[PDB]
């Protein structure tokens, strides 16, 4: 998954 | 088996990368392993390209931005038997048209071996002989978006349902007992920025933890 930022 | 293990020390590793807003983490992860194995067999570090893996394996069943797989990678560079370099196959973040070329491959791999499921044994195996490892994980925490230092353990883990591959580039300990306070060395995709320089250390020998023993594997070159 993707970085949240 | 040697208690602690890093192949940072040794040269197998790129230096961190950030996949920004895209699922490609399987791609990086991917890369990673095959970097560690191309350097293993030629003394050669070359960045490898995960925007080849985005566009082009949605063949073998990955799917570009939206999820995908480390050994359905590796799978790809078999069949297709190769994989561009970054600099010759950038990175932009977005599913794109194939433009894979041959000419400038600079890797490749027979097929890949697998770690057998939940054996963190079998997994430091890997580690120590081999070189990183390709890990999926279950990364889907905000503790793990803010980590910054220490060994990564967070009880709501889960060691069956991951969203995320990494890349194990080694393990070893806290401390002075070899046995204890145990990690996995974690390379991560989120760039240098995100974690310690861009790695986790993730609780090790603590029943697979967030399950990067559950199904790890790496390309045969
Ligand atoms: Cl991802």
């Amino acid at each position: 998954r993707l970085s949240a930022k | 088996l040697p208690k602690s293990v890093d192949w940072r020390k040794k040269g197998y590793v790129t230096p961190v990368k950030n996949q920004k807003q895209c699922g490609s983490s399987w791609a990086f992860s991917a890369t990673g392993a095959l970097e560690g194995q191309m350097f293993r067999k030629t003394g050669k570090l070359v960045s490898l390209s995960e925007q080849n893996l985005v566009d082009c394996s949605r063949p073998q069943g990955n799917q570009g931005c939206n999820g995908g797989f480390m050994a359905r990678a590796f799978q790809y560079v078999k069949e297709n038997g190769g994989l561009d370099s970054e600099e010759s196959y950038p990175y932009v973040a977005v599913d794109e048209i194939c433009k894979y070329r041959p000419e400038n491959s600079v890797a490749q791999d027979t097929g890949f071996t697998v770690v057998a499921p939940g054996k963190e044994k079998a997994l430091m195996k890997a580690v120590a002989t081999v070189g990183p490892i390709s890990v999926a994980m279950d990364a889907g925490h905000s503790s793990f978006q803010f980590y910054k230092s220490g060994i990564y353990f967070e009880p709501d883990c889960s060691s069956k349902n991951l969203d995320h591959g990494v890349l194990v580039v080694g393990y070893g300990f806290e401390g002075a007992n070899s046995q204890n306070s145990k990690y996995w060395l974690v390379k991560n995709s989120w760039g240098p920025e995100w974690g310690s320089n861009g790695y986790v250390k993730i609780a090790k020998d603590k029943n697979n933890h967030c399950g990067i023993a559950t199904a790890a594997s790496y390309p045969n070159v």
